[PDB]
């Protein structure tokens, strides 16, 4: 079968990100993108949004795996 | 149900290819019945297994 | 059809008096079933009994034989 | 309560009753079996070890061959004797011994030497009931020369068989040519004349030492009959077989090949990956070319005397 | 209680007493079981009691018994008490072909080999065991591994040479 | 004190099976700060059980043929694991790690006996020291299968298989493959 | 039905172990043999006339026998173990030898192992040739 994510959100998309995602205690650009229909790039790059919002803290970045959690 | 062993002595290496190991069994209940297996990997004088059976016997096919 | 041990019957052997043990074991006979008699059908069976299944004192390499 | 390596052997663990139990440090450095070795690391702590003195053992060694059992003994056999020598001087009175005890009192039977005397299975009732093979101060000897040389000193000793000792039913060999008795079991050659002279004579020894013999007055051992027959050239080489006259010439190294002299261990449940249900016959070796047997194999032949009617296609060793 | 018994020779007495361990064990302890020879009678003599635990013990405790008399190896034959299935079938040398005088010799010479070769042979080929009395052969094996220990025997007494025998085990040693 | 990585402890750590305890690393003298420690193990037999079983599972992890000499890789693919294990479960991920190994290793394996062209296994006993050898082989390869030609991680995919076997559950791949080896074993006794 | 007889006290019976070599028969009798109780020969059982003198034949015909036999209050039985004999092999096969074996453990009394095969004396000529057959 073949897999066609999404390149920019959508209104409800953009809400899950928003809503559900900071409450995972496990958050990673290819989890994401496993849970939401993302491609990669988009699914990385809103994890620093969210980081900029505060919502979410930071355990691990590295040049292939960046790791997220809940807040606290 | 499932039992435990001791390594007493490593008899010998049995087999097609040279494969197997025979080797002589002390139980871990104390029992002084030495039930005597073959394994299958290295083994040396002292280990302790995990059987599924003891039941097996001196047979021939 | 018929089940042929319904139409049986069942006769012990009892041993003459030379012999401690007299009542040696069981024997079948098929019963009267009007022409042939029951007792006629038994009248000449020879029994292979040993010695101590007779004598209780005694080794038995030995044989008899006794005609009901 | 001196301890033995037989003690140990049969596994006699019996230090709970007797408690004065002092023993040699060689006589357990000896034995070459490792469940004796497993005996030895957890239980003989409640034992002490001890040997005696250069006094006690050359008087042991006085009586010793004045009963007839000096060569019959081990080195190590000796002195466990003398060990007990010191201990019955220290706790029990020296003033019931004696030593030079008694003659033979050749009690003579027309019963065969080879007859089962007192051989369980054998009768002529009695079973075995599977509970009697466990049913088969002092010592604990298994060895009738050790046991030999106790009862004649009048010394009570006891065995696995926590009972105490009164009977002592045995075998020894007597030399049929210079009279000599070995209590040794094990020889077929003569210790003094080196013949094979050696005859089976039955002994019986009570506590006291009550020494009488049953020498088997029947002519079929006192025979001349198989006896005389010529023999080959003596032979020289890797291969020759000389008829084993003396029991040390120098035979060659004859062998069995370790892959043709072990048997079947058919007991032992590790069995079932591989070969076919018995051991493989050597049909490869040159162990096997030269027909190479055991020892002990084929013994009966050896009884059968040389001037007989063999049939007429047989060829021993 | 109920017994079995079972004969000796007298060239099979002496066997007995230098194995009154061997034999003895095994029957006593593996199986609970009584154990006589009886002297007057010369006869092997076993029982039951209330430790014995199997209903065949005494069964397969005979074979064992019967396989020592018949000149089999003691530790050869102590596995027809723990295998399943081993049995022995007897012969008479003479009832595949009347041989006779020397005749009758030479079928021993062929069926023994020098050195006994060629009967150390044939209990490899075919996981049997076999041994020979005089005009008798009696083998111990499985049953197909005994139906094909026959043939080799046979063959050997019927006048081929062991040859032609051992190239003719190995292909029904392939089934 | 010694953690691995700087924040991991070993004190925590606890063996179940007695049968595998001589045979499995780190609990108090092998605690070493990194998988990385190059020593000699397979010098001789019977020494690659003294080594720490997180640089077995390192040097089972560089495995594959693009991988094969790359060890730096590895223990940072170890190390970025055991974080997606602590925040995935909260306990110390190296006491995951030893419960999924021992739930991983099969105890009874097949082998085959007769002649060639014959194919009869029989069941034998698994060693110990192999039981521990083939679960590390089946987690590691676990990690490939999933992970080879999607989105997720090989730092994550570990770290899911590591999880899935020490529940014993059936997404794992190192637990169906010894409910496989450990079914046909009893299919031959 | 049957014998009205005390349980410590037996009821015998007689089974004659025929061995051939193409099968082999269990037949149980009275004690004086005139009438039988159950025969089951032993190539009743395998469908396959290979396999007719098996001991897996043997072991099949003597369970549906002591199955009988105890069906019938014959609680125990003395062995007539028989070959075929005469000019013939004299010694009884392992596929008698199996049968044996397999009614010691169904459950029945075995008393006496007897031996009777037709021996002769001094028999007639041998039905293989002067030059041999395969046995
Ligand atoms: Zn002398």
């Amino acid at each position: 079968d073949k897999l066609n994510n999404l390149v920019l959100f959508d209104k409800a998309t953009y809400d899950k990100l928003c809503k559900e995602v900071p409450n995972y205690k496990l958050i990673t650009p290819a989890v994401v993108s496993e849970r939401l229909k993302i491609r990669g790039s988009l699914a990385r790059a809103a994890l620093q949004e969210l980081l900029s919002k505060g919502l979410i803290k930071l355990v691990s970045k590295h040049r292939a795996q960046v790791i997220y959690t809940r807040n606290t | 149900p499932i039992k435990l062993a001791r390594v007493t002595k490593v008899l010998g290496r049995t087999g097609s290819q040279g494969q197997c190991t025979q080797v002589r069994v002390e139980f871990m209940d104390d029992t002084s019945r030495s039930i005597i297996r073959n394994v299958k990997g290295p083994v040396r004088e002292g280990d302790v297994l995990t059987l599924l059976e003891s039941e097996r016997e001196a047979r021939r096919l | 059809v018929v089940d042929p041990f319904s139409k049986k019957d069942w006769y012990d052997v009892k041993a003459p008096a030379m012999f401690n043990i007299r009542n040696i074991g069981k024997t079948l006979v098929t019963r009267t079933q009007g022409t042939k008699i029951a007792s006629d059908g038994l009248k000449g069976r020879v029994f292979e009994v040993s010695l101590a299944d007779l004598q209780n004192d005694e080794v038995a390499f030995r044989k008899f034989k006794l005609i009901t | 309560v001196v301890a033995d390596a037989g003690a140990f052997l049969r596994h006699a663990a019996l230090q709970d009753i007797g408690k004065n139990i002092y023993t040699i440090r060689e006589v357990v450095t000896e034995i070459r079996d490792k469940a004796t070795r497993r005996r030895l690391a957890v239980l003989p702590y409640e034992l002490r070890f001890k040997e005696p003195l250069p006094e006690y053992v050359r008087l042991v060694t006085e009586f010793s061959k004045k009963t007839g059992d000096y060569p019959s003994l081990s080195a190590t056999d000796i002195q466990v004797l003398a060990l007990t020598y010191q201990l019955e001087a220290e706790f029990v009175g020296v003033s019931h011994l004696k030593q030079e005890p008694q003659k033979v009192k050749v009690s003579s039977s027309i019963q065969h030497p080879e007859t089962p005397l007192h051989i369980s299975g054998f009768h002529l009732g009695g079973w075995i009931t599977p509970s009697n093979i466990k049913q088969i101060v002092g010592c604990l000897t298994t060895d009738f020369a050790m046991q030999n040389v106790l009862l004649q000193m009048g010394l009570h000793v006891l065995a696995v068989n926590g009972m105490l000792i009164r009977e002592a039913r045995s075998y020894i060999l007597r030399c049929h040519g210079c009279f000599k008795t070995t209590s040794d079991m094990s020889r077929v050659f003569c210790s003094h004349c080196g013949n094979k002279t050696l005859k089976k004579v039955s002994v019986t020894v009570s506590d006291d030492g009550t020494l009488h013999m049953h020498f088997s007055r029947n002519p079929k051992v006192l025979n001349p009959r198989g006896l005389r027959y010529s023999l080959p050239t003596p032979k020289g080489g890797k291969y020759a077989i000389n008829p084993h006259l003396t029991e040390d010439q120098r035979f060659p190294q004859l062998r069995l090949s370790q892959k043709a002299r072990q048997k079947t261990n058919v007991f032992a449940p590790d069995y079932i990956a591989g070969v076919s249900p018995f051991v493989e016959n050597d049909i490869s070796s040159r162990s096997a070319t030269l027909q190479v047997r055991d020892s002990t194999l084929g013994a009966g032949r050896r009884r059968l005397n040389p001037n007989a009617s063999r049939k007429k296609f047989v060829k021993k060793r | 209680e109920e017994t079995r018994k079972i004969p000796v020779p007298a060239n099979r007495y002496t066997p007995l007493k230098e194995n009154w361990m061997k034999i003895f064990t095994p029957i006593v302890e593996h199986l609970g079981l009584q154990i006589r020879f009886n002297l007057k009678s010369r006869n092997v003599e076993i029982r039951t009691c209330k430790e014995t635990k199997d209903v065949s013990a005494l069964t397969k405790a005979a074979d064992f018994v019967k396989a020592f008399i018949l000149g089999f190896q003691v530790e050869d034959a102590l596995a027809l008490i723990r295998l399943d299935d081993l049995f022995l079938e007897s012969f008479e040398i003479t009832d595949v072909k009347p041989l006779k005088g020397d005749h009758l010799s030479r079928a021993i010479g062929r069926i023994a080999g020098k050195g006994g070769k060629t009967k150390f042979t044939i209990e490899n080929v075919t996981r049997t065991r076999i041994v020979l009395a005089d005009v008798k052969v009696h083998i111990l094996g499985s049953f197909q591994n005994i139906k094909m220990a026959r043939t080799a025997i046979c063959n050997l007494i019927l006048g081929n040479p062991p040859s032609k025998v051992y190239g003719n085990i190995r292909a029904v040693a392939s089934r | 004190d010694i953690k691995l990585f700087g924040k991991w402890s070993t004190d925590d750590v606890q063996i179940n099976d007695i049968s595998l305890q001589d045979y499995i690393a780190v609990k108090e003298k092998y605690a070493k700060y990194l998988p990385h420690s190059a020593g000699r193990y397979a010098a001789k037999r019977f020494r690659k059980a003294q080594c720490p079983i997180v640089e077995r599972l390192t040097n089972s992890m560089m495995m594959h043929g693009r991988n094969n000499g790359k060890k730096l890789m590895t223990v940072r693919i170890v190390k970025h694991a055991f974080e997606i294990i602590h925040l995935l479960t909260g306990e110390n991920p190296l006491q995951v790690l030893v419960n999924a190994i021992i739930n991983s290793g099969p105890r009874e394996d097949s082998t085959r006996i007769g002649r060639a062209g014959t194919v009869r296994r029989q069941a034998v006993d698994v060693s110990p020291l192999r039981r521990v050898n083939q679960a590390i082989w089946l987690l590691c390869t676990g990690a490939r299968e999933a992970a080879f030609r999607n989105i997720k991680t090989i730092a994550e995919c570990l770290a899911d298989e590591l999880i899935n076997a020490a529940k014993g559950s059936s997404n794992s791949y190192a637990i169906k493959k010894k409910d496989e080896l450990e079914r046909v074993a009893k299919s031959n006794r | 039905l049957g014998p009205q007889v005390a349980e410590g006290e037996n009821v015998f019976g007689v089974c004659h172990i025929f061995a051939s070599f193409n099968d082999t028969f269990v037949h149980v009798t009275d004690l004086s043999g005139k009438e039988t109780i159950c025969r089951v020969t032993g190539g009743m059982k395998v469908k396959a006339d290979r396999d007719e003198s098996s001991p897996y034949a043997a072991m099949l015909a003597a369970q549906d026998v002591a199955q009988r036999c105890k069906e019938l209050g014959i609680t125990a039985l003395h062995i007539k173990l028989r070959a075929t004999g005469g000019n013939r092999t004299k010694t009884p096969g392992p596929g008698a030898q199996s049968a044996l074996r397999a009614l010691a453990r169904s459950g029945m009394k075995i008393g006496r192992i007897e031996d009777v095969t037709p021996i002769p004396s001094d028999s007639t000529r041998r039905k293989g040739g002067r030059r041999g057959r395969r046995l």
